[PDB]
């Protein structure tokens, strides 16, 4: 069964705010499967979100990042007039610094060819052929990625912190995000377990599906 | 029978707030069966089956009446206007703690008057040490918690809705609509059972008052509210923990740091040496953005994970270091929190050495000696922790060296002292402090230290650890050596 | 054929209290967070630098939908229907609405102080015999260099000629929002690491690193040099300019290292001219 | 266009105790912090120089909204409503009463000490045998040349002619807030590095360095000279005057370096006159 594609991630600053944390920019410790899936779609230049349902993603967290709070005069749609001071609101947003993680992509469950794994591979062998827009980022648009490269299981030859889907875990990461409200958002309960493996454990495989 | 409402902690979609609301459901139903063991009593003949991590509901007839009875019994208001949550044991809770919890809940959950109608401001003069301090609070009359049953159930069928229900920030803390112009669409939605959990969250979470160390408490009454929300591992464990924490005094709840409140929430937990203790909780800070802010805003959320070592160290700090001074003035029961305790607690949570920089806080920063006096009151405790610090060793040996040197100097003064005259040992100690504080650079301070060590005489400790103390003097910055010399002078005890 | 322009830029050494955060009655805390090795560094928000670029674009022609009224200290919006084909700001920074939206063609991380932050504040009691409140203010400041990283997809631009004004703006960055009255900190580049490649990933995000607390040498980080020597991050697409060029030329074996065959200029303007010529040739301007 | 004026100024050598911070015990600590090489330097705040400029404008006879009653040691407002059109201080330094606020043309940074602070202290004691708690005291002092950086926006001035009095005030700065009784430290400039350009980018911030860690030498920094050599910071827009002119003229190969073709004047008044003529020609005054 073809070896799943592995990507090495290194993002200087990132923030994965919580669905229900709308008053505060308080973030998940780990990139949620939905955000990673969206970033992979951006890398392969896939605007449609339903194109690559079924791809299984597993995240290995190389180093636990530090959580820091920053202030931002974020703009909101409260008043019809743009210049009205009610639009600008000062609030805090948490960020994760020096995030290094490895991503496993298993697109065997996809029913549409070419699969996401093939698209990512072909993108990496021939960067000039792939046509897309924007700048690759994880989380917020301004949080660019320092390094995303094809890597093996031995790239750090170290000890890995996996995200494992436990029914009694702490983190509640969403694998499908409903941006308008919260109807279609689907959550899975995870945990961070420190294990010395170069391959993800089964449970660690998070398979993205439509909310239906 | 079949469950019309099914709730399990093992469900994947649940969050921490859903779990704490589940615990609130568990405890309120426990208190209800304590109050109404005859299921009949429950208007609607509700029947609850409770397990370690599952709450199970059946009733008879239409849902609307059943949930209406449940909600009306769950949330109530006494004659004084304070909150009455049956989940918490109000009988053994005094009136001061009742005022505390009621003020907290209106300050964090019922922050908006669109959800509650208030009564008249009721002032009562409670008597402490022959002082009748007038506690002034705003009584309530109604709130959205008592009448959420209308939204929970369908209007026409008087039954629970089979679709997602739009919720608001009063139900789920932090769930405000970012864009008001899109209020109808961009609203958080949840299933009815999770909505009930978000109804019953307030019972579990405790409320604490935060005091800014920079702000004089006399010139600023506390208004920041810390909400401690604990991670749920078992219904019974959480219920027992909350009921234990009910025992504490209000003056304990006034803290100087978020970590202090988190540790206080786990201060009364039993310690078992066979069982690996590990507890996690969230602290949610609510604070007015400006002086004229109408309602509080969520300004900080911080996770606390407490293990065995951290908790026993915190108990040790609580034992050695002094408690809060309950200053009481004209209706002004101020509370003096020891900054050091918080500093240690913070470092403990950080996992970093407790002795990160106590002296800086105690003296450099604390010229007023607010916590420096606490140092005086808890200097032994400081030394105790320093003793725990292995790295301190070398500085401990230097402390002994300086104490021996000053012993020799005091012996020389005693020899110089004339018969009948009183030797000025206190004056000499004050002179030592003044001379050490006068030293302005490395060269002068090292000159004075070496001269004093020579004048002390033969030092056993400086002989045993010759090379180590010599290298410590050569390497350490002179400010640090001055600090430890001052500590040696203050810690001298013949 | 996608074309990008990423860049890590390091500012000069000076006294800065730029962004700040919510005060505590006393003190105006410069916001800070953890960085390499866990040492606390002072940050400057990304929105700050984007606002600075917007102000630069507005200050020199270059029609802007989101005009900044200096007199009123407010943001007026000329045309509620954003038109990226006309307005430079909607073309670059994008916009948001309730067509529907446009992802900004510019993404920059938050600036980071090159040196860890030490307790540094400034008392400011106001002159006067009467001593009422609103006196004894404290301004936490920092004496370091700020380094921030940006990336633009030139292809995503509606007008491909708009890349050049952004280059001039980043070179002549007017002012990041800060206490210019007390701490006038210039933000013009002092050492640049640019790369103009068709590859989506550029491994040059934060290459300036010195640590060595309270110092200004600002050597190039070892990991960046190792990455260059490895074979990836192609030196032909690299562009190195600024004061770091002196230290690079003083490095031993640099005449034989792969970093030698990268576009390297001491003069910043010569760097900008060469890069702009390459970009114009490749984009057909 | 958009013209701006930037400069780094160096003061004479003398004993200074101008910026006492919150004192501890009996010693009056003067504010200090870290700087180049990690050595502690003494800082004089920019608010002090802004107050000195305000006082200069008040004394010379200009309008000045804020009047400083010397005998009362109090500050009074001529009008409760700030009018930058009419008042020089409101025009230049800005205001915020809490329109309502102004950005402020003058942007000044702190005044750092060129020489690191060793820790010298001075004892003072009340005379007479009758001694009380306030008998003796210690005052910290520093023997250093002070250097601060400032930047103004000519276009941002409501009246463009207001740039002349500010330059005159900088060259004739009155007393900077300190302890003139026992440490009377003149803050008058003795070496300037002025830049008057249309681009914003400034590479003259803190361009002064010491020859020896404890000395009154005050040589020009290597970075500034090297950057002038490399090709940026056009010599035609450079203005250097003061005591550093002698050291520059005693440098080797000076007649061939680009420093030769820059505006250099031994007498500061002549350089100021030339720069003022250039400014008046550029801004149509």
């Amino acid at each position: 069964m073809i070896a799943p594609l592995i990507l090495y991630l290194d993002v200087p600053f990132t923030t994965f705010r919580e669905s229900h944390a709308r008053e505060m920019g308080k973030t998940y410790p780990v990139p949620p499967p939905a955000t990673v899936y969206g970033m992979l779609l951006s890398l392969v230049g896939e605007t449609n979100v339903y194109r690559h349902c079924g791809v299984e993603l597993a995240i290995a967290m190389l180093s636990s990042p530090k959580k820091s709070r920053i202030l931002r005069q974020m703009r909101r749609f409260k008043n019809a007039d743009f210049s009205h001071p009610e639009n600008v609101i000062p609030c805090y947003q948490e960020i994760l610094s020096n995030l290094k993680c490895l991503i496993w992509v298993r697109s065997d469950e996809e029913k549409i060819q070419p699969s996401l794994r093939e698209r990512i591979q072909l993108a990496f062998d021939h960067p000039e052929l792939v046509r897309r827009f924007g700048c690759l980022f994880l989380g917020e648009s301004d949080q660019l990625i320092k390094t995303i490269k094809l890597a093996r299981e031995d790239y750090l030859e170290g000890v890995r912190q996996w995200a494992i889907r436990d029914n009694r875990g702490r983190l509640t990461l969403p694998y499908w995000v409903d941006h308008v409200g919260s109807r279609n958002t689907r959550f899975l309960r995870y945990r961070i377990e420190e294990m010395d493996r170069l391959s993800p454990p089964d449970l660690a495989w998070t398979m993205v599906q439509s909310p239906i | 029978t079949q469950p019309k409402i099914s709730l399990s902690l093992h469900a994947a979609d649940t969050t921490i707030m859903h779990r704490v609301g589940m615990t609130g459901l568990y405890m309120t139903l426990k208190r209800l069966e304590k109050q109404y063991p005859l299921s009949r009593q429950r208007g609607g003949h509700i029947s609850w089956f409770l397990t370690a991590d599952t709450i199970e509901l059946f009733w008879e007839g239409s849902d609307f009446i059943a949930l209406s009875w449940l909600i009306n019994e769950s949330f109530q208001l006494d004659d004084t206007g304070l909150i009455h949550l049956v989940g918490l044991d109000n009988d053994r809770i005094d009136l001061r703690q009742k005022i505390h919890i009621h003020e907290g809940i209106c300050g964090v959950f019922l922050r908006l008057n669109k959800f509650y109608q208030a009564g008249e401001i009721i002032n009562t003069e409670l008597r402490f040490e022959e002082k009748q301090v007038e506690y002034q609070y705003k009584s309530l009359t109604w709130y959205a918690h008592q009448t959420f049953a209308e939204k929970l159930c369908e209007a026409d069928t008087q039954q629970l809705r089979h679709d997602y229900i739009q919720i608001t920030s009063w139900l789920y803390l932090g769930g405000i609509v970012r864009h008001a112009r899109t209020q109808n669409t961009t609203k958080l939605e949840e299933k009815p059972e999770y909505a009930l959990a978000l109804l019953f969250v307030p019972v579990v979470c405790h409320y604490c008052l935060l005091h800014i160390p920079s702000e004089d408490l006399k010139e600023r009454k506390p208004h920041r509210y810390l909400v401690v929300i604990p991670e749920i591992k078992d219904f019974e464990d959480a219920s027992q923990r909350r009921w234990r924490l009910q025992q504490l005094e209000t003056k304990q709840f006034h803290v100087s740091s978020l970590g202090e409140a988190g540790l206080l929430y786990y201060s009364l937990d039993d310690i078992q040496p066979e069982v690996a203790y590990y507890q996690a909780c969230q602290v949610w800070l609510y604070e007015k953005t400006n002086k004229a802010s109408r309602q509080r805003t969520l300004m900080s959320i911080e996770e606390i994970k407490i293990d065995k070592n951290i908790l026993i160290t915190y108990q040790q700090v609580q034992k050695y270091f002094k408690t809060n001074y309950q200053i009481i003035k004209y209706k002004q029961i101020f509370i003096k929190v020891n900054p050091i305790r918080s500093l240690i607690a913070d470092n403990l949570v950080k996992g970093i050495h407790w002795w990160s920089n106590f002296w800086e806080k105690l003296v450099i920063e604390d010229s007023k000696e607010y916590l420096f006096n606490q140092l005086f009151s808890n200097r032994e405790g400081f030394i105790i922790m320093a003793e725990n610090s292995e790295e301190d060793k070398q500085y401990l040996i230097f402390i002994k060296v300086f104490q021996q040197a000053m012993k020799g100097n005091f012996a020389k003064i005693y020899a110089k002292t004339e018969e009948g005259k009183d030797p000025p040992i206190k004056k000499k100690v004050e002179r030592l402090r003044a001379e050490l504080n006068y030293c302005y650079d490395e060269l002068s301070f090292k000159e004075y230290l070496s001269d004093f060590l020579v004048r002390g005489g033969l030092n056993k400790y400086f002989n045993e650890h010759q090379e180590e103390i010599a290298l410590l003097i050569k390497k350490s910055p002179w400010q640090e050596i001055r600090i430890w010399s001052l500590l040696a002078i203050a810690s001298y005890k013949p | 054929p996608n074309y990008y322009l990423y860049g890590t830029v390091l500012t000069r050494y000076g006294l800065a209290s730029l962004n700040h955060d919510i005060r505590r009655g006393n003190k105006t805390i410069l916001q800070k967070g953890y960085w390499n090795n866990g040492k606390i560094h002072s940050f400057v928000g990304s929105s700050a630098i984007r606002w600075a670029l917007r102000f630069y674009l507005q200050k020199q022609g270059y029609l802007v939908n989101r005009v900044w009224d200096e007199e009123e200290h407010i943001n007026r919006l000329t045309s509620e229907d954003f038109d990226p084909e006309k307005f430079y700001d909607d073309d670059i920074f994008g916009f948001a609405l309730l067509p529907n939206q446009r992802m900004g063609a510019l993404g920059m991380n938050m600036a980071v102080s090159l040196t860890p932050y030490d307790g540094a504040v400034k008392l400011g009691a106001k002159s006067g015999r009467e001593k009422d409140s609103t006196s004894l203010h404290f301004t936490e400041y920092h004496a370091t260099r700020y380094q921030y990283y940006f990336g633009i997809d030139a292809t995503h631009l509606k007008d491909f000629s708009r890349i050049l004004p952004m280059i001039d703006g980043i070179m002549n960055l007017p002012k990041v929002g800060g206490s210019s009255n007390i701490f006038n900190y210039p933000f013009c580049p002092d050492s640049l690491v640019f790369q103009w490649t068709n590859h989506f990933a550029s491994y040059i995000s934060y290459c300036f690193e010195y640590c060595d607390p309270k110092s200004k040498e600002a050597k190039l980080s070892q990991e960046f040099i190792d990455e260059v020597e490895c074979g990836q991050i192609d030196p032909s697409k690299l562009w190195i300019g600024g004061t770091i060029v002196k230290d690079l030329q003083q490095l031993d074996n640099f005449e034989s290292s792969p970093l030698n065959k990268a576009h390297i200029y001491r003069n910043r303007n010569e760097m900008i001219e060469a890069l702009k010529t390459v970009i114009k040739r490749d984009l057909g301007l």
